[PDB]
C-alpha cells in the first residue's frame, strides 16, 4: 500500500523506490511535478542534536560603520526629538541625518572625532532641529 | 535591483538601534474593555492598558506614541533548550499622536 | 488520452509557464516584515543556513534565499492546482484563523485551522468515512502548534507521502517540510502577505487549467 | 441510504391507503392521530413501555436523519472544511464569528458616520427564551 517511515528519506526516495519495486502500480500525480521542479533541499530527515563543546554558531553579527556613530549620538543626546515611525519605508531618522552628515563631514578631509561630532551638531542647528544634550 | 544587504542599512529598524528607551508611534488595530492591542511596527504587538483621561477617543485605527522597551520579550529558565517566547512585546503609553 | 497526456504534459516543459515572478519581488516582501525573526535565544539550529544575520540579539532571515524558495513554492502550488489536485491549509494560530479560513474558501480550496484529531490523515477511514481521498498537498503558514512544538500533520504527512509547503520561522523545523519557506509568520502583514501570494496563485491556475481545456475542446 | 428512505416513503403512502380502505372513513384525511388510533386498535399490544407498542409513522421522522454524500465521484469534498473532522459545526462557528466582524465592521463604520440605529433585543424574558 505505502511505506510510512518518516526517517528512512525523503517522500520522493520512498515512492520511486516502491515504484521501481513494482508494488505502487498507480503512479501519483505530484511525482511527475517533482522530477520536473526539484526543490534546493531534498527533505531528508535529521536528528535535531544539541550543540555541545567548544562549537559555536556561524551567524554573524550585522554591525556597520554607521552604528559606531550611532553610539555615540545615541549615548549624548539620548534618543531624538523625533518620533521614529516604521511605517514609513523611506523614513528618515534624526539620527539617519545625522550619520549621513557625519559622512559628508568627513570627506572634507578631518580625522578628530570631536571636531566631526560638534561640528555636526552645530550644522543640524543650522537646519532648525532641536539637539538638547543629556546632562 | 536593489541588493538586499542595501535595503537593511536604510531601513528604519537598523537605523533605530537599541531598541531600549525609543520614541516609537503605533496605530490600535483591535480593542477590548480595557486592553489596546498596539502595532508600533516591529515584529509583534505590544499591549496597554486605555488610559483615565481621554480614554474615550482611543478607537480603531487611531495613532499613539509609545516607549519601546523590549522589542520582544523573552528569557531563558533552567531545564529549556529554547527560550519561550510570549510573542508579543513590552511599550508603555506616552498619550495619543499629535495630528 | 493522447491529448489528455499532452494536457497533463504540457506545463511541465515552461519553468515559467504561469508568469509568477511578476508576483512577488525582494522589494514587496521587504515592506510586509519577512526578513524579521525570533530573538537569538530561540533561534533552531537547522535555521542557520537560512539566516543573513543576527541584529542586536534579533535574527534577520535571508530574503535572497526566501525568494528562491518562494518561487519553487508557488510554481509547484500552481502545478498540483492545475491537475485538479486537493489542497488543504493549515495553520494552528488562533490570531489568523479567520483570515486563512476565508482564504481558503475563496480559492476553492480546503483549510483546517481548528484542533488537529490524531488519527485524521493517518487513520483516514474511520475519521472520515469508507472511501476519502488524501489531500495531494497540505499548506502550512504555521508549523508550530499553541504549546510550541511541531505541527502533527507535519509527521503525519510525511508518513502518507503527502508533499508540504510551509513557512518556517526562525525557530521552526524544516527537516520533514519538502518545499520550506524561511519566512515572518507573526506579522499580520506577512501573514496576509503570503495568503494573497497563495490565493492568486491557485486562481491562475485553476483559470489556465480552464483556457487550455476550452482550447482542447475546439482542437476537436 | 437515499433509496432506502425513498422505498419507505412510496410504501407508506400505499399502506395509508390500505388502513383508510378498511377503516371505512376518507382517505384525502387519515391524519397521523388517525393512523396511531386505527394502529391501537387493529394490535392491542399491553405493554408498558410506550415505545414498545406497534408504530407505523413517517419514515421520515421513524428513521435517523442521515449524513449525505460529502463527495462527488473524482473524490473532492463538496464542502470546504470536510478535512477538519465536523463541517457542520465548523462552518456555523465561521459563519457566526464572520457575522460578529461584519457586525463589528458596521458599528465600526456607525460610529465614524456618527449614527446608532441598533437597540439591543438580546431581552426576550417575557416570552421565556432559553
Ligand atoms: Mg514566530
Amino acid at each position: 500500500a505505502g511505506s510510512r517511515l518518516e526517517t528512512v528519506g525523503s517522500i520522493f526516495s520512498r515512492t520511486r523506490d516502491l515504484i521501481r519495486a513494482g508494488v505502487l502500480k498507480e503512479k501519483p500525480l505530484w511525482l511527475d511535478i517533482y522530477n520536473a521542479f526539484p526543490p534546493l533541499r531534498e527533505p531528508v530527515f535529521r536528528r535535531p542534536r544539541l550543540r555541545y563543546g567548544k562549537a559555536k554558531a556561524a551567524v554573524q553579527d550585522i554591525f556597520y560603520h554607521e552604528d559606531r556613530i550611532r553610539a555615540k549620538f545615541y549615548s549624548a543626546y539620548g534618543s531624538g526629538p523625533k518620533a521614529f515611525d516604521l511605517f514609513n519605508p523611506n523614513f528618515k531618522s534624526t539620527c539617519q541625518r545625522f550619520v549621513e552628515k557625519y559622512i559628508e563631514l568627513q570627506r572634507l578631509g578631518e580625522t578628530d572625532e570631536e571636531k566631526l561630532f560638534v561640528e555636526a551638531g552645530k550644522a543640524l542647528l543650522a537646519e532648525g532641529v532641536t539637539l538638547r544634550r543629556v546632562g | 535591483v536593489e541588493s538586499f544587504a542595501s535595503m537593511l542599512r536604510h531601513s528604519p529598524l537598523t537605523q533605530m538601534g537599541p531598541a531600549k528607551n525609543k520614541l516609537v508611534i503605533g496605530q490600535i488595530f483591535h480593542i477590548v474593555e480595557d486592553d489596546l492591542y498596539i502595532d508600533f511596527g516591529g515584529k509583534f504587538h505590544c499591549v496597554c492598558k486605555r488610559p483615565e483621561v481621554d480614554g474615550e477617543k482611543y478607537q480603531k485605527g487611531t495613532r499613539v506614541r509609545l516607549r519601546l522597551l523590549d522589542l520582544e520579550l523573552t528569557s531563558r529558565f533552567l531545564g529549556a533548550t529554547t527560550d519561550t517566547t510570549i510573542l508579543e512585546a513590552d511599550a508603555v503609553l506616552l498619550g495619543l499622536q499629535e495630528s | 488520452n493522447d491529448l489528455r497526456d499532452r494536457i497533463l504534459s504540457e506545463p511541465l516543459k515552461h519553468a515559467d509557464f504561469f508568469n509568477l515572478k511578476e508576483l512577488f519581488s525582494v522589494r514587496s516582501l521587504f515592506d510586509a516584515r519577512v526578513h524579521l525573526g525570533h530573538k537569538a535565544g530561540c533561534r533552531h539550529r537547522f535555521m542557520e543556513p537560512y539566516l543573513f544575520g543576527s541584529r542586536l540579539g534579533q535574527d534577520i532571515i535571508d530574503l535572497e534565499q526566501t525568494a528562491a524558495h518562494l518561487q519553487l513554492a508557488l510554481n509547484f502550488t500552481a502545478h498540483v492546482a492545475y491537475r485538479e489536485g486537493i489542497i488543504l491549509f493549515v495553520s494552528r494560530h488562533r490570531q489568523f484563523a479567520h483570515l486563512i479560513e476565508t482564504t481558503a474558501r475563496d480559492c476553492g480550496e480546503y483549510a483546517h485551522t481548528r484542533y488537529f484529531k490524531g488519527g485524521l490523515l493517518t487513520n483516514a477511514p474511520l475519521l472520515l468515512g469508507p472511501g476519502v481521498r488524501l489531500p495531494d498537498l497540505i499548506i502550512f503558514l504555521h508549523t508550530l502548534n499553541n504549546v510550541f512544538e511541531p505541527h502533527v500533520a507535519v509527521r503525519d504527512a510525511a508518513k502518507m507521502n503527502i508533499p508540504t509547503v510551509g513557512i518556517v520561522d526562525t525557530n521552526c523545523n524544516p527537516a520533514l517540510i519538502t518545499y520550506p519557506v524561511p519566512g515572518n509568520d507573526d506579522s499580520p502583514p506577512a501573514v496576509r502577505l503570503f495568503c494573497r501570494l497563495f490565493q492568486v496563485a491557485i486562481s491562475r491556475a485553476k483559470e489556465k487549467r480552464r483556457q487550455v481545456e476550452a482550447l482542447y475542446r475546439l482542437q476537436g | 441510504t437515499v433509496d432506502f428512505i425513498k422505498k419507505q416513503i412510496e410504501e407508506f403512502n400505499i399502506g395509508k391507503r390500505h388502513l383508510a380502505n378498511m377503516m371505512g372513513e376518507d382517505p384525502e384525511t387519515f391524519t397521523q392521530e388517525d393512523i396511531d388510533r386505527a394502529i391501537a386498535y387493529l394490535f392491542p399490544s399491553g405493554l408498558f413501555e410506550k415505545r414498545a407498542r406497534p408504530i407505523m409513522k413517517h419514515p421520515e421522522e421513524i428513521f435517523p436523519k442521515q449524513r449525505a454524500i460529502q463527495w462527488g465521484e473524482d473524490g473532492r469534498p463538496f464542502h470546504f472544511l470536510f478535512y477538519t473532522g465536523k463541517q457542520s459545526y465548523y462552518s456555523l462557528m465561521h459563519d457566526t464569528y464572520g457575522k460578529l466582524l461584519d457586525v463589528e465592521k458596521h458599528h465600526n463604520q456607525l460610529r465614524a458616520k456618527d449614527l446608532l440605529a441598533e437597540k439591543t433585543k438580546i431581552l426576550k424574558d417575557p416570552i421565556g427564551s432559553r
